[PDB]
């Protein structure tokens, strides 16, 4: 879903 | 007030800068430039900001260059579990850009198809034909402009041939710059205030 | 010109949240303090030009640094130790000394309580051989420190951590009272980036 | 794509 992560307007990836 | 208010102000220039120099940054495929300042603004971002829709579409843009910019590396990923590669993280991106700012189908339709055509033949190239049908059938199943290309792709993946020329004359620097001219296109493309109050202390 | 632009920009945004930093930290904001920090850090990583405004200014950063996460021992700010963080607070106070050129006497009296604050962290912890190792490596002056001294080797030896210097301990009075020290060195001017604010939001 | 000018030992965080 990503969802949780792009609302946190996160730019540089998880891993 | 009038010391939040400061600081939100300040913080929305400081933004909206470092915004402007990643841009530049990716335009002249400096992408270790562009990957320092996108670490920048991602501290930046959890500050007091207010509540602009410029900092929200600036935020959006900047989600979609990144995951481009690692687009090649199907090992990296931008969700926690790792069920996406960094181009099918794009597209999500890309549909938050087509709303918040407000376009039209048709203006979105050729840049996406771009992506996606750049998620399924990187998969290709690497040999994950499992990876390129699905996100082929993901993506492509079900859009009216990516049926002509949709069909050399299922050719190409079920013959394994990587000596096609959809796939040997793609380029994914060429793909990076297209995508960057459409958001261009699409942003208030003034100089950022930090840079001008620099150029005058300068002079 | 070119490139000397960026640095221009960098180094007025350092400053501002310089500005910020201790702002925060003085209103016991440290978790406003800790993000600005982080900013501050990824930086770093840009070019600067050279200063020695913003070399004083970092280390100034670097101190408070240490001191705000010096009740957490999990943490570690340097790569070759082993050192508690107040620990690297006494490293730092010693650059400070040096580049801001500050006498022994001046500096004496607030490294004593970033010193009496190492080891009755160590302390409350319960780790008691690095409270006896930081002691007997820093805290042994001999003066006016005597008394002291010779109680935190006497808790230490009978784990006593009721003991009233021990239970009496204020690290928000401590930090205030090192904040309040470095800023005593510092200059005192507005950065330029607010003066900005300021003058557009009246 | 470079682009520091530094080095740590101005290491702010941990």
């Amino acid at each position: 879903n990503r969802r949780l992560e792009l609302e946190a307007y996160r730019l540089g990836p998880a891993s | 007030a009038g010391e939040a208010r400061l600081e939100e102000a300040v913080n929305r220039w400081v933004l909206k800068f470092y915004f402007h120099e990643a841009l530049r940054a990716f335009r002249g495929s400096r992408y270790g430039d562009f990957r320092q300042i996108r670490d920048i603004m991602q501290a930046l971002l959890v500050r007091p900001l207010g509540k602009e829709h410029t900092v929200s579409r600036l935020l959006r843009v900047m989600q979609c260059l990144s995951r481009i910019e690692e687009g090649e590396n199907l090992d990296c990923s931008f969700d926690m579990e790792a069920e996406l590669t960094p181009l099918e993280s794009a597209i999500n991106v890309l549909e938050m850009i087509k709303t918040e700012f407000t376009l039209t189908e048709a203006v979105v339709e050729s840049s996406r198809k771009l992506v996606k055509e750049a998620a399924v033949i990187i998969c290709i190239k690497n040999k994950e034909f499992e990876k390129a049908s699905k996100i082929l059938k993901k993506h492509m199943s079900k859009d009216p402009t990516t049926q002509k290309l949709r069909n050399d792709l299922l050719n190409i993946i079920r013959e394994k041939n990587l000596a096609h020329p959809v796939i040997q004359n793609f380029s994914y620097e060429t793909f990076q710059q297209k995508m960057l001219r459409f958001l261009e296109s699409h942003l208030d493309d003034a100089e950022p205030y930090l840079l001008t109050m620099a150029k005058k202390a300068l002079k």
